[PDB]
């Protein structure tokens, strides 16, 4: 859970940096080997060097794409973990399969964000409801990622220790452990039985607010107009779907915290309501 | 790609020397260099990753007119750093027109230190506002930087020079400044000498040091701040996405902070986190709002109440968002060093555009339209009277800041599709 | 296991009742070291695989290059010039000349040669092998199978250094044609063509000579090194020396499974070796025009003018005498080293990919 | 057969000087040339060994009236390397070459009779600067119009200094890129740079610059002062350096310069840099041989190779084999050293040709004006025809015009 969803945060805001410019690339085109030199020079520039744990990292890619989890640098690979007997009691195929190919669906939220960013880096007359889309979009990404992986951490820490160290018997340990496991990950939206489906539809304009838009920071010269003409565009995109899709999942009674924490704004709290 | 943290003029290097001192305390570094037993960080980006651990940190000292250096050279940190980054006005256009003409040596002491990374994410100059080298020199680095260097995030750390009633030439300056941060910067990050004030007349039994002692708040709140970009966690662990997620426009990139236990010169998480939406509690200047309010607390934990952390301050609501789209507290846990101390048990601190900066840029703009009708606190030197033709460097300054006050009083409403 | 391997000690170095599952499993601790220290010390093996690694792997390089430089004279001129009143003893010399002096004495003395089986044309270079022979119990570690794998592992190390040492004479050659060669300007004009040959050799076989140290011989030593002191057995530690040889022998262009690659690469070695003989040719017609102009500089300190003319007619030709003799030799390199794709996946892949290091193949061709 | 350090003028004895008291130092050696009493690295291929075991380094000068060297001829270095080698504007250097053309051969021959033959001389050199050009020139060309078959390099820094000069580099340059097999260079401006990055003074003082090139110098022969296993012999490993022997330039530098963790991963990154290359119509890396010492896994930095191979922070021409070439010498025990990885690198390169084109552009000035040839009466004899000097420009231009051509992908042909 330190290497899947980023969380070695260190290593990760190198390795989606130095070699960004052959991860990031929008249909396959990535460039294997040169990742897997800063696997190494990153991660020792990380905190690897408060424990030499990395040995367990290797990196594996898509078989059969999505339902095997229970576009490069969107989705770019995940990572398998082996392990010898007394540890394969706890990782074995059924919870390593939850591991190989997760923290993908998590990934591109990470690179779609910081690709958009590299729009903003290109311009640091100018209508700024154009400038305030691109603020309003990233931060629908910015806080729903702060949901997805910001929100249970310490609990499940302190819950996995008062259980297993307690039990002692694999009867029950790895009932607590494959419980724990899917703890971890509902916070992650990755999990969800509905797919929540029109996230993944807005999706393909998100990464056109990236692309497209990195695109017309040249031909602006080469955002009053050509920006302009899509913002409307993004704006009731984006605000529609994400403004009933949280009341399609209204499930609930460190829980209800999707709903919760972009429900918190008060405008756009809904527009489409559950009840 | 890395964070070069510059910082520039005799009062920079107080106070950007003092936020060094206290990030190797944040990180865990003795005076030599030397770190501490336990190396849990990005490490080479802020402090060099040298062979033997000589941790030399990534910034430069410059100045013009040298009269404090030659102290703060003598200083027992002097091989936590000497790196060749130490090289040599009183009002602004003496330090404009003597760095251009000693420009040969210094830039190329910015561009070996620029060259001294992967690429640059930023140049972070800590800066005085309106101080006799920060201006002028400064000003005039902070511009070259953007003549040579014009996409990637030329950036400052700065205090306002918003004292009531130190420099000579106090608004002249500012919004000359200002023209180069609003213009030339493409993001800051400010604290207030009247909101420090109030601060002090609650944590201190303190007074007369003030400035110098402000140094010691200044760097341990920067240091504070800027934990997500130096520590590990399962989000927000870089600049591009989450300055981005606080700065639209090419104007409103003026970020200012607030924290909450200034009692600090097991604590419960519930009023830790409902005291960070107070009005007592942030450090710049209607009841204005948060456009974004990031926590990664930094403190000591409780594996429940973080849970109710979020859920309770909705329901506080001593100051609302007033967003205008997905705009939310953006909570976390964060990692911190072992080994230091800490009287005081819990910590948790915001860096956003917190609204109020747009009572503090009328502030300095009622203060300049003060100094254009009294014609008495012109400033009218020969040194700065033939510099410039028309003080395009500030009365289009005071517009360009109207732009950034048309914006940031939208940003407080619910209707910022425009300005107003 | 255990009895077959301690009895060695004592030979040549001079339930039931349910108590099972203990200390019979544990007694080849006896066996783990015991044996280990009279078979390297009393009879050596320390000894023998420190002088491996030194000189019969070629694995040091400094006594290999001394002596074949104390007999540059008289093995290229045939071998046969030297006999058992000079080659054993020249070799014994040269270690004591060189600095293989920081070395035990004792142990030299059995560093000796082992020609090849019929082979009558004795130059220096078809047949030699400075040959380190063992008599004992170690010559089960170096049995007739296995110095007929160390003679291949020398006879493709020592080829390599005949690459060296014939492609590297051909460019002192060439580097005559840069070292007199301060008369005439344009004949670098004239002898690119063969400049750039060389460099499809030389500097092409810089990353294949380094690539024979840290592959070939670095890389090897690494299994070994570590064992020898440690691996519990001296049967067990010819286990592991039988897979450290074929684990050279496969890095080497020699194993029995890279066998299709050696006609190619013989392709590839013999307008090597032969060309020596051709380059220096074209540069007896240059040597005659340089020691010309030379005596004519001996005779100013204007009557040469018609030499630059003549030559100015003649440089055509003898650049282009080298075109067809390139691409013979270049085109079953680029076959060969993509060949090479059907051979060793680690350890030849590397020769492959560490030889055309940046746009020689894929960008020349 | 072995070879021998023929050391000449001011800048090349300078160093020559250093590397013969360092590398003294780096063996069992002591300083007087007594062993190390306690005594992986070769002596012999430039040693010699007295009869009483005292350690006989070969400073075999062949140089010209000194200015400075004279405190190297009356030091107990004399002692040290013992056997009769002390005795002596640009053409007085070359035409006081002339008149000895015997004696700079014979007693190099029966030197070389003093082991059981000589292979060759690898001779450090000043580029330009006054008596040592010209002589140096000269000497190392008789050596090799006597020897049609052996070795005579010649290492030399290159004087950037900003600038008679201009005209005695440009007949270095005409002589020097016809008459040697290898060139290591360096430059005053870069160094300086350099020192900037060390030291908080513009190294007023110089003749520190020693330290830097003397194990650079000697690090072009290690894989024959170390246990070099292939490319060994000095063509052996030279001739590798290069594609065709005019583009003969080799650039230098090092992974720490200021090398008073380190690991096997970090130092090949860092040494890409353009920090690192200790000098400033398109420009290509041609070679990196990089002499990598201490604290090495040999099976792990082959490893770092094949990723540095990846991680394309060297060009590098579109043709050729160029390529970054790395050759270990194991630490041996005899002194202790900091940094326990560095790459000492010596690289083929492009743009060491402007700083040629830049003092080609001075010279072209010069040549209409003519302020100063010295006007000496002994180059007044030997080089007053006037068409020498114009035999020049031909001479280093096609070095221009071929290292440029070498940027473009049609070089398999000459052009």
């Amino acid at each position: 859970k330190r290497y899947f969803l980023m969380d070695q945060g260190d290593f990760f805001v190198h390795f989606m940096d130095l070699a960004e410019e052959e991860l990031r690339k929008p249909v396959e085109d990535i460039t294997p080997p040169r990742l897997e030199a800063l696997l190494e020079l990153a991660l020792r520039m990380s905190t690897a060097n408060t424990d030499p744990f990395k040995d367990d990292l290797k990196i594996d890619l898509m078989p059969h794409d999505l339902i095997t989890q229970l576009l490069s640098g969107l989705e770019a690979f995940s990572f398998d973990y082996i392990v010898k007997w007394p540890l394969s009691l706890i990782i074995n195929r059924k919870a390593l399969t939850r591991y190989q190919m997760l923290f993908r669906h998590m990934f591109y939220c990470k690179h779609v964000e910081r690709q958009l960013c590299s729009v903003w880096i290109s311009n640091k007359q100018w209508f700024a409801g154009a400038f305030t889309l691109r603020q309003r979009m990233l931060n629908f990404v910015q806080n729903i990622q702060y949901y997805m992986m910001f929100e249970v951490m310490e609990p499940t820490w302190h819950i996995l220790e008062k259980n297993l160290k307690s039990a002692s018997n694999i009867d029950d340990v790895l009932g607590h452990h494959t419980g724990f496991l899917d703890t971890c990950l509902k916070d992650c939206m990755l999990t969800n039985p509905e797919l929540l489906k029109v996230f993944s539809k807005l999706m393909s304009v998100c990464v056109m607010f990236t692309n497209c838009m990195q695109k017309f920071t040249q031909s602006m010269k080469l955002l009053v107009s050509g920006f302009e003409a899509t913002i409307n565009k993004f704006d009731k995109n984006f605000s529609a779907h994400l403004l009933d899709l949280l009341a399609r999942l209204s499930i609930y009674s460190g829980m209800a915290s999707v709903i919760s924490r972009l429900d918190f704004n008060g405008f756009y709290t809904e527009r489409l309501e559950r009840l | 790609r890395e964070i070069i943290t510059l910082q520039l003029g005799q009062c920079g290097n107080q106070i950007g020397f003092e936020f060094w001192k206290q990030l190797c305390a944040e990180h865990g570094i003795s005076p030599e260099g030397i770190v501490e037993e336990f190396a849990t960080d990005r490490k080479d980006v802020f402090f060099y990753q040298a062979d033997d651990e000589h941790y030399i940190p990534r910034a430069v000292l410059l100045d013009l007119e040298p009269r404090v250096i030659h102290s703060i050279l003598n200083s027992p940190y002097a091989k936590l750093y000497n790196p060749e980054n130490i090289y040599l006005g009183n009002n602004w256009a003496s330090g404009f027109s003597q760095g251009e003409k000693i420009h040969e040596d210094i830039f190329d002491i910015i561009d070996r230190e620029a060259d001294g990374s992967d690429s640059l994410e930023g140049f972070v100059l800590c800066h005085s506002i309106a101080g006799g080298t920060g201006s002028g020199l400064g000003s005039y680095l902070l511009e070259r930087l953007n003549d040579r260097y014009p996409k990637k995030l030329v950036q400052t750390y700065s205090v306002f020079p918003n004292q009531d009633e130190d420099v000579v030439v106090q608004p002249y300056n500012s919004l000359l400044t200002l023209k180069r941060l609003t213009q030339n910067a493409d993001c800051v990050v400010v604290l207030d000498n009247t909101a420090l004030n109030r601060i002090a007349t609650d944590r201190l039994h303190i007074q007369n040091p003030s400035f110098s002692q402000i140094n010691q708040l200044v760097s341990t709140i920067m240091s504070a701040s800027t934990t997500t970009l130096r520590y590990p966690g399962y989000m927000n662990n870089d600049l591009i996405g989450l300055i981005a997620s606080l700065i639209p426009t090419p104007r409103l990139h003026f970020l200012m902070t607030g924290y909450t236990p200034l009692t600090t010169d097991k604590t419960t998480v519930l009023d830790v986190m409902r005291r960070l939406l107070q009005p007592k509690n942030v450090m710049v200047s209607t009841n204005h709002c948060y456009i974004a309010i990031l926590n990664i607390i930094q403190g000591e934990v409780d594996p429940t109440q973080v849970h109710k952390s979020l859920q309770r301050i909705r329901e506080r609501k001593l100051a609302n968002f007033i967003p205008w789209g997905p705009a939310s507290i953006q909570v976390a846990l964060s990692r911190k060093s072992p080994y230091l101390p800490s009287a005081h048990r819990v910590s948790g601190l915001m860096m956003a555009n917190h609204t109020s900066i747009s009572s503090l840029f009328e502030r300095t703009c009622r203060q300049y339209d003060k100094l254009r009708k009294r014609e008495a606190f012109l400033e009218q030197f020969r040194k700065e009277d033939m510099f410039k033709d028309n003080f395009d460097e500030m009365d289009t300054s005071r517009e360009i800041v109207q732009q950034l006050i048309d914006e940031y009083h939208a940003a407080t409403r619910p209707d910022y599709i425009s300005w107003g | 296991l255990i009895g077959k391997s301690i009895n060695f000690l004592h030979q040549v170095c001079h339930d039931l009742e349910n108590a099972f599952q203990g200390k019979i499993d544990a007694a080849y601790f006896e066996t783990s070291k015991y044996l280990l220290d009279v078979l390297n010390k009393k009879y050596s093996l320390l000894d023998h695989m420190q002088a491996m690694r030194r000189y019969l792997l070629l694995g040091q390089g400094d006594f290999i290059r001394h002596l074949m430089d104390l007999l540059k004279p008289e093995l290229v001129r045939p071998a046969t010039t030297l006999y058992q009143h000079n080659l054993t003893g020249i070799l014994e010399t040269a270690v004591r000349a060189t600095n293989a002096q920081f070395d035990s004495p004792e142990i030299l003395r059995r560093l000796d040669v082992r020609l090849l089986e019929v082979s009558p044309g004795d130059t220096g270079w078809d047949v030699f092998s400075l040959d380190y022979h063992v008599d004992g119990p170690i010559a089960t570690v170096f049995t007739r199978e296995c110095m007929s794998h160390y003679l291949r592992v020398f006879n493709f190390l020592w080829r390599a250094k005949r690459m060296e040492y014939i492609l590297t004479d051909i460019r002192k050659g060439h580097m005559c044609n840069a070292k007199l060669l301060r008369n005439m300007p344009e004949f670098s004009g004239v002898l690119h063509q063969c400049h750039i040959l060389a460099s499809e050799m030389v500097h092409f076989i810089h990353q294949m000579q380094y690539y024979i140290t840290f592959e070939v011989l670095e890389c090897s030593w690494d299994e070994l090194w570590n064992k020898v002191q440690q691996a519990q057995d001296l049967d067990h530690i010819i286990a592991a020396h039988e897979v450290f040889l074929d684990t050279i022998i496969s890095r080497c262009l020699l194993d029995s499974d890279s066998r299709a690659l050696l006609n190619q690469l013989r392709a590839v070695f013999d307008q090597i070796i032969e060309l020596q003989n051709a380059q220096d040719a074209i540069y007896r017609a240059a040597l005659e025009e340089l020691q010309r102009r030379l005596q004519f500089e001996e005779k100013k300190k204007e009557e040469e003018n018609k030499r630059i003319g003549e030559f100015k007619e003649s440089i055509p030709k003898m650049c282009s005498q080298l075109r067809i003799l390139t691409h013979f030799y270049q085109g079953i390199v680029q076959q060969f080293l993509v060949l090479l794709t059907t051979s060793s996946d680690e350890s030849l892949r590397f020769l492959s990919f560490r030889l055309d290091f940046n746009e020689h193949y894929k960008a020349r061709e």
